[PDB]
């Protein structure tokens, strides 16, 4: 290394800087509070009875801790269908003022619920827009939904003056008009009821049973979010230089137990030079103390190659407990300037010629 | 429910000296033997503070509220632009248990108020709620001077709080201590004006004396000392005096 | 008739790399099972048409 950094075959005696040494981290440690706000999820999965296609029920949801891992490798739910957000990153995203919009349909409608999706439910009793952002989620309830003397009370709408502009609910219940005469709320001619009921048995095939779909929705980056995946929390290490994500504040060095007092609102503290130096863990809630990992420079002591081929190697400000072919090579000395590897520390004295600091320097003989 | 104010009790607005009140905490970073200078929004030295003996006052940026009060005759706030239900409004209400926040669009008279019978129950403030979108219960906040900072900023509303028991007759003391944070609030509205809320003694209501202070928050330098344990132990303005 | 000898990868366990070819063709396991070459739930074909 002194040949190529002095770009030259030979070299002179004397002492060369070189390059540096540094320490390297050995793992790493990320911790987050243990709040865990769980979020309403099992009341809307779980629910006994749905609303009905034509009021579809909505539901809002803010302030929680959602985890869809647990509901992803559900393996009940015919169709797991996210649109703008793959299904793996989910718990990963920040989010906030959730909608739930749940019903019960027939399983021949199934697909009736798509962005820009065009069908009899799609545009008469709940539209989606065509930018519809989140996911569907659907089963079958034919087990629970379907009894053996038919869920009448089930009712979609059919007729309707117009289609259904995206995110709307109507519940309205007048008799429609199918010629040129008004009904006057008469079942009569070319005057019918807009909503149908549902036939739904045990015994009725595939496309015709109930099914339970519930269509989730999020805000993009509109309001403040509060509803977001859970953050995953590691263990605790101590006198080992690693990397560290403290409720987002990132650094490399190693942790140590501190005696400063905080005061109960802080949750980290900085010096002259702002820095970061000591932090409370979100768990425990503990004040530690951070220090940096050793690093310094090197040097080589060479009586110059025209004399002798060995070398000294001295590393600067650091202890003697880190060194790590000249590892541990010959005898090692602990000076106030660093640590010397490759000399003997006699105890004589003789005039200075090659300095190495502290009022100390070395010289060949060995 | 609520009911026209015959009674208008009168409450002249005076004016009176700050000194050296309303310094808060503007960060969560400890800190100690340092000089820090920081610029924000805050109360100058020496302003010119504003005395009750419930108007609408505007909000302005932030608002200083002080109150020596004797026995918590003061009940809570209501915020927003035009307290009515076609605007967002936020109600905060601190009784003798949890202190409750709320945020609705709520149908607001000329005088609400709350009263109590001497049966230790009574609510008239407003009339009906519309939407309701955050909801928050805490604990109570409460001869004993109380100082809150009320600040609104990137949709997060901020209170801080601070309370003292004082002996000084009526002008504020000539003392320091500053004020730790309190609460937030995410939610992000539109606040230009505020209320106050008092408890009128309905045994025939009796309150003819509110006192409290109110003073406006303006954005300049301050420069901070904080002691050997963190805790900010003295402040000096920057555009009062050559000196300073 | 429709183009359909034409097709795309859609799937993928990572990103690619500047002028990298890929051409291997396995199910792609979309969930926490194993597929076991079977395109049935969260386990797909990554060519699509
Ligand atoms: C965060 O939550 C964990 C889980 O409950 C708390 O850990 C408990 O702490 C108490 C207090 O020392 C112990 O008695 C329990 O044995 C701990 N249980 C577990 C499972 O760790 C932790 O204290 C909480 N931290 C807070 C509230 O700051
Ligand atoms: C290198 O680190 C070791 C380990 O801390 C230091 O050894 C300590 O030295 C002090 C002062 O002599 C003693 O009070 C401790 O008991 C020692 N600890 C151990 C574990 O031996 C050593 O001093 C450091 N080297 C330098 C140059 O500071
Ligand atoms: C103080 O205000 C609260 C605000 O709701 C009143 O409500 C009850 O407070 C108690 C104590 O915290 C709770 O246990 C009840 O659940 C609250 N009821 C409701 C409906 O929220 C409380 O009554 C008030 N106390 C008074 C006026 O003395
Ligand atoms: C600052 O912190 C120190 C250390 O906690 C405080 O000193 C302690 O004070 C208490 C109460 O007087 C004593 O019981 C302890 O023995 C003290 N600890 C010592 C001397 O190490 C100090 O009171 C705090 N406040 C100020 C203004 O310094
Ligand atoms: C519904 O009930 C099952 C039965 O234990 C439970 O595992 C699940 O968490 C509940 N909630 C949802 C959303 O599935
Ligand atoms: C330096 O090298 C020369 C050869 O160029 C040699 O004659 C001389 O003795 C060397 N000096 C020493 C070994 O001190
Ligand atoms: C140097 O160290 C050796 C080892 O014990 C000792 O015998 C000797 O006296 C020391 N020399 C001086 C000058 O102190
Ligand atoms: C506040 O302003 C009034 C003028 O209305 C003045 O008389 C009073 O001295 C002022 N108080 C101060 C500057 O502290
Ligand atoms: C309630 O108000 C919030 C804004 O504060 C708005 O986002 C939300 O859509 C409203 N909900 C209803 C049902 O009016
Ligand atoms: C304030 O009103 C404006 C409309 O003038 C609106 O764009 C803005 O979002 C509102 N901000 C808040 C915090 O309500």
């Amino acid at each position: 290394e002194t040949k190529c950094t002095l770009k030259s075959f030979t070299v002179e005696k004397g002492i060369y800087q070189t390059s540096n040494f540094r320490v390297q981290p050995t793992e790493s440690i990320v911790r987050f509070p243990n709040i865990t706000n769980l979020c309403p999820f099992g009341e809307v999965f779980n629910a006994t009875r749905f609303a009905s296609v034509y009021a579809w029920n909505r539901k809002r949801i803010s302030n929680c801790v959602a985890d869809y891992s647990v509901l992803y490798n559900s393996a009940s739910f015919s169709t797991f269908k996210c649109y703008g957000v793959s299904p793996t990153k989910l718990n990963d995203l920040c989010f906030t003022n959730v909608y739930a919009d749940s019903f019960v349909i027939r399983g021949d409608e199934v697909r009736q619920i798509a962005p820009g999706q065009t069908g009899k439910i799609a545009d008469y009793n709940y539209k989606l827009p065509d930018d519809f952002t989140g996911c569907v989620i659907a089963w079958n309830s034919n087990n629970l939904d379907s009894k053996v003397g038919g869920n009448y009370n089930y009712r979609y709408r059919l007729f309707r003056k117009s289609n259904l502009k995206p995110f709307e609910r109507d519940i309205s219940t007048e008799i429609y008009q199918a010629g040129s005469t008004p009904c006057n709320g008469v079942q009569g001619f070319n005057c019918y009821f807009p909503l149908q009921s549902y036939g739904f048995q045990p015994t009725n095939g595939v496309g015709y049973q109930p099914y339970r779909v519930v269509v989730l929705s999020f805000e993009l980056l509109h309001a403040p979010a509060t509803v977001c995946g859970p953050k995953k929390s590691t263990n605790l290490v101590k006198n080992k230089c690693v990397n560290f994500n403290f409720n987002g504040l990132t650094g490399t060095g190693v942790l140590t137990e501190s005696n400063k007092k905080f005061l109960p609102f802080q949750q980290f503290g900085r010096d002259i030079a702002d820095t970061t130096d000591a932090v409370r863990d979100p768990q425990t809630l503990e004040i530690l103390d951070i220090t940096p990992c050793s690093f310094g420079g090197v040097s080589v002591i060479t009586p110059g190659t025209n004399t002798s081929n060995q070398v000294a190697v001295l590393y600067q400000g650091v202890n003697c407990t880190e060194v790590p072919v000249y590892s541990t090579g010959s005898n090692v000395f602990q000076t106030r300037a660093g640590c010397l590897i490759g000399a003997e520390h006699v105890n004589n004295s003789y005039e200075c010629d090659i300095p190495i600091g502290a009022g100390i320097c070395a010289s060949y003989q060995s | 429910q609520c009911v026209n104010l015959t009674t208008r009790t009168q409450l002249p607005p005076a004016y009176t000296n700050s000194f050296t009140r309303g310094v808060y905490y503007p960060d969560k970073v400890f800190r100690s033997s340092v000089l820090h200078s920081t610029q924000d929004l805050f109360l100058p030295f020496f302003s010119n503070v504003t005395w009750f003996h419930n108007p609408v006052l505007p909000f302005n940026d932030g608002v200083y509220f002080a109150s020596t009060e004797k026995s918590n005759i003061i009940r809570g706030w209501i915020f927003g632009t035009t307290l009515d239900s076609k605007t967002q409004s936020l109600l905060i209400v601190n009784n003798a248990t949890n202190v409750v926040i709320k945020v609705c669009e709520f149908q607001f008279c000329n005088d609400p108020f709350l009263d109590v019978y001497y049966m230790k129950s009574e609510f008239r403030v407003y009339s009906s709620a519309n939407n309701c979108t955050f909801e928050y219960v805490s604990q109570p906040f409460l001869k004993n001077l109380r100082e809150f900072v009320f600040k609104n900023i990137d949709g997060y509303f901020k209170i801080y709080s601070k309370h003292t028991p004082i002996n000084l007759v009526r002008d504020l003391p000539q003392g320091f201590s500053a004020l730790e944070p309190l609460v937030d609030l995410p939610i992000g509205i539109n606040i230009t004006r505020f209320q106050t809320l008092l408890a009128l003694h309905r045994s025939g209501w009796t309150a003819g004396a509110a006192a409290y202070y109110v003073g406006y928050l303006q954005p300049r330098t301050f420069l901070l000392k904080y002691n050997e344990n963190g805790t900010i132990t003295d402040a000096v303005d920057c555009a009062l005096d050559p000196l300073s």
